[PDB]
């Protein structure tokens, strides 16, 4: 989601893409390489040195964020309810339906519903 | 004297004073009204979700055109309560923020509804400063982002305290002013 | 510090308009004697 | 205090405007926030002096009388030129054409006299034109006339006896200034004037005894928009939330934290706002 | 000595057909000093080359003179080949990195 | 200068459309006096020319209100 | 020097728009006052 | 009074600050920035990580 978690191709010259960026494979043999950066990313870096992680990433494909479809979830919430991951960061919102099956952390950016029109 | 007075011995000296009080009044009037119209705040069409133009769209003129990128979260809040609003909302935009933004500059629709923290950003940087949010910053059904972790993990209590550390020390303020910044913000 | 308004007493602005103002009498001085030889 | 009687064992739940921060997050188990807010300053209003004072604002008393006298000279400049080729009325001829009214008499006769009168009208026009402009810009630019703004090097920087900053003892706001070493100056003063109850200290601002109050934004916005005659200076400089509290190892933790969410969806938390924190404006 | 054409420091101007370059005094009356600078194709972007003479004069060129009169130099000034100030880049074959 | 001279023409033409009374010299005093305030042949032109003063004479004021606020 | 004095000077365009108003006064009346004069005068 | 409000809000230009303005950081199309190639500056902008 453009302002929070960005994706960008790597520097063809240097080979290993620019520092201050995190490399991030893409779920799908030649799994194409491209590295991510943004706000929500810069959280888990600063979060890694305080609780001592190590981490990979992978952009999910099947579904955008996650909803229920005839009794099975897709998207990011899918990748946590089915033991294929341990976290799911990015532009994800809290609500009731989600928080019944998957735990949550404390909100670090506030949001809601809003309306936008022309000037 | 007053007829003489409004714009064309001790008798004549008073109607003079009235003539005086004209230019002092008039100039003061045209001055005051200047400052009042030099205050730039103008009414914007709607004033909330509860409004009629949203709720019962059977008005004579065609309803406000309701765009929400579907299968998300804002949907699952609208469908849950406002049955009428949703059944009118199958005419929408489907190319997310990009579709909504072009379709709105070119009159293809008239209203948009989405997650709050990306709207008042995208409207932050935009050529000419030609978009706004009708809430004047208002937000509805306010919640916030999070980090989805497996149910009943042992990781939770740790990174739950390393977050409340960041907000509580303003280190998250350094980020917010690097990635969420607009020209149109303070204008 | 909160004194910004800048109400202007521009005595030279005033001395500006007074240029065409007082020389009006200077236009009379040149028209005061110009009438005496004219009325005579 | 209140957090104590929960950790000691005297009660099982704390339903009040309790904030969310690291220190209390060690020993208590919070819930999902049920209101967002900030921190902002409360100050006493500054009076919008009067009309009678503003009506003379560009009348800077220097030209205001330099012209008040020079109106007389042209009167004695025409008749003294007219007697050489009435006088009492000429003194009623200036103060008319200056104010542009039609309150006059017979016009000057000489061709020179016609030239003299004409320029006086021209001078007159520029004056009122200058006046109506200078007053307008005097009204736009002298808009704020406000007290200290948010904390960006105002009088907050020097702990003089001109300003007094207060809080309530044993609060988050109190602690928040102590841990901040970059604001050491800001706290050493704040110790000397802290109050004991958030309600009594509001009274002090309406009594010209206390200049500035630094407290919550939820309680302190109703308090201004409802009582009267009090205004809050600017934006908010910190962001936090509220929340229910409960001891560690509670069964209800998982359940209550749903209702708080389940009610944000049903517009419930919206109308409780519209019940008694809004629609009470001055 | 090598140089580069930069406006307020060193100028490049075509030669007079008589081999010399025009000598107009300064406002202070003292005669301006100028020296013959050889150099590039006289048209940089597209041409094989034309190493033609010029006439140069400016701030640095003057500082070049006084320094010379205290070191007993003898100088031949020529503009640089491709205009660029100079940086180091990793050329193809990745083996050596030279200063362009 | 344009307003100075373009004024000076309605000085001329109007006494031509009125002489065919009003003194030749006299017509000049009224018109300037008009654009400065204070005093179907005579009327038709002097009517709209009168407002013509009011149109710009009021913009001059508006202009100074800008030159005194954007500085 | 650096000045940028006065954020305007009223253009010789809008005044032309004002100049156009008086011009129509000069052109219109004469044609009426001359041509129509032949009618109301004789009969 | 209404004429004056229009003449005031014809604000011509607020060109730029130093290099910290939000026009700099997000170069969508407006205000494209160009330096001289291979110069000492074009390297300084490759060594600063921010
Ligand atoms: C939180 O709420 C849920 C839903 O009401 C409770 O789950 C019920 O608990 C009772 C108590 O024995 C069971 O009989 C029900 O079967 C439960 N619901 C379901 C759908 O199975 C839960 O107990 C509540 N939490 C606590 C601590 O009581
Ligand atoms: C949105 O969700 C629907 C329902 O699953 C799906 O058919 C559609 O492909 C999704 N994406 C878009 C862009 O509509």
């Amino acid at each position: 989601e453009r302002p929070f978690v960005i994706v960008e191709s790597p520097d063809p010259g240097t080979g290993g893409c620019v520092p201050n960026t995190v490399p991030c494979r893409r779920q799908s043999a030649p799994y194409t390489k491209l590295c991510c950066k943004g706000f929500c990313i810069d959280i888990l870096k600063k979060l890694a040195r305080v609780v001592k992680f190590s981490y990979d990433l992978y952009l999910v494909t099947n579904g955008k964020h996650g909803k229920r479809v005839r009794g099975v979830w897709n998207g990011m919430i899918g990748e946590v309810y089915y033991k294929r991951a341990d976290m799911a960061i990015g532009s994800l919102t809290i609500n009731e339906e989600r928080s019944e099956i998957v735990d949550f952390s404390v909100p670090f950016v506030e949001t809601g519903i809003s309306v936008m029109v022309a000037r | 004297l007053w007829a003489l007075v409004f714009n064309n011995t001790t008798s004549k000296i008073m109607v003079l004073v009235w003539a005086f009080f004209a230019v002092i009044f008039l100039a003061s009037y045209t001055a005051n009204l200047a400052a009042f119209m030099i205050q730039e705040q103008y009414i914007d069409t709607v004033s909330g979700l509860s409004d009629k133009k949203f709720q019962r769209p059977q008005d004579q003129y065609p309803p406000f055109r309701f765009g929400t990128v579907p299968n998300g979260s804002t949907e699952r809040n609208i469908r849950s309560n406002y049955r009428d609003m949703h059944t009118h909302m199958v005419k929408f935009n489907q190319r997310s923020v990009e579709d909504a933004l072009t379709s709105l500059k070119m009159g293809k629709l008239d209203a948009f509804i989405y997650d709050a923290a990306v709207l008042n950003y995208m409207a932050g940087k935009d050529e000419g400063c030609k978009l706004v949010t009708i809430g004047s910053g208002k937000v509805f059904a306010t919640t916030g982002y999070g980090i989805a972790m497996q149910k009943d993990s042992h990781w939770k209590r740790a990174i739950d305290l390393a977050l409340l550390q960041f907000l509580g020390d303003g280190e998250t303020q350094k980020l917010e002013t690097v990635w969420l910044s607009g020209i149109c913000q303070n204008e | 510090k909160n004194e910004v308004m800048s109400s202007k007493l521009d005595i030279d602005n005033m001395a500006g308009v007074f240029y065409m103002l007082l020389v009006a009498m200077g236009l009379a001085l040149l028209v005061f004697a110009w009438e005496h030889l004219v009325y005579w | 205090g209140m957090m104590g009687e929960l950790l000691s064992g005297q009660a099982d739940m704390i339903v009040a405007p309790l904030t969310i921060n690291n220190e209390r997050a060690q020993y208590i188990e919070f819930s999902k926030p049920f209101k967002y807010q900030g921190l902002t300053i409360l100050v006493k209003k500054e009076i919008p002096r009067s009309t009678l004072d503003s009506f003379m604002q560009p009348f800077q008393s220097t030209l205001w009388l330099l012209v008040g006298l020079s109106v007389h000279v042209v009167a004695v400049m025409l008749y003294l030129l007219d007697r050489f080729s009435t006088l009492s009325s000429a003194m009623w001829f200036s103060w008319g054409v200056l104010l542009n009214s039609g309150i006059g008499e017979g016009a000057p006769r000489s061709f020179s006299a016609r030239i003299l009168g004409m320029v006086w009208a021209g001078f007159a026009m520029i004056i009122v034109a200058s006046y109506t402009a200078n007053l307008a810009a005097f009204l736009v630019l002298d808009r704020p006339e406000e007290r200290i703004t948010g904390i960006n090097d105002p009088r907050l920087r020097n702990p003089s006896d001109k300003f007094i900053y207060a809080t309530v003892k044993q609060s988050s706001v109190d602690i928040y200034f102590r841990r901040q070493v970059e604001l050491s100056t800001m706290y050493r003063h704040m110790e000397k004037h802290n109050y004991e109850s958030a309600a009594e200290a509001i009274q002090a601002v309406r009594d010209n005894k206390l200049h500035a109050f630094i407290w919550d934004s939820a309680v302190l916005e109703f308090e201004a928009s409802q009582k009267c005659d009090l205004v809050t200076t600017g934006e908010l400089f910190f962001r936090s939330g509220f929340g229910i509290g409960m001891r560690k190892d509670s069964p209800w933790k998982q359940n209550v934290s749903l209702s708080i969410l389940k009610s944000h969806e049903n517009g419930f938390m919206e109308d409780l706002d519209k019940t008694w924190v809004r629609y009470q404006e001055c | 000595i090598v140089t580069i054409h930069q406006e307020p420091f060193v100028y490049v101007k075509p030669t007079l057909s008589d081999g010399t370059c025009k000598e107009e005094f300064t406002v202070n009356g003292d005669p301006v000093k100028k020296v013959i600078c050889t150099g590039p194709n006289d048209t940089s972007p597209g041409s094989p080359r034309h190493t033609v003479p010029q006439c140069c004069y400016g701030f640095c060129i003057d500082l070049l003179i006084k320094l010379a009169r205290t070191m007993n130099f003898t100088y031949e000034v020529h503009l640089v080949a491709d205009g660029k100030f100079g940086t180091q880049e990793r050329v193809n074959n990745s083996n050596k990195k030279e200063w362009n | 200068v344009m307003m100075f001279v373009m004024c000076l023409t309605v000085v001329a033409i109007t006494v031509f459309m009125f002489e065919y009374a009003f003194t030749i010299g006299k017509s000049v005093w009224l018109l300037w006096a008009l654009v400065f305030n204070n005093s179907t042949t005579s009327k038709i032109m002097v009517l709209v020319w009168a407002f013509f003063a009011v149109i710009f004479l009021a913009s001059y004021t508006a202009n100074l209100a800008a030159f005194m606020i954007q500085e | 020097d650096s000045r940028s004095n006065a954020p305007a000077t009223l253009t010789f365009e809008n005044m032309a728009g004002v100049f156009m108003l008086v011009a129509g006064g000069i052109v219109a009346g004469i044609f009426l006052i001359f041509i129509e004069i032949a009618y109301k005068r004789h009969k």
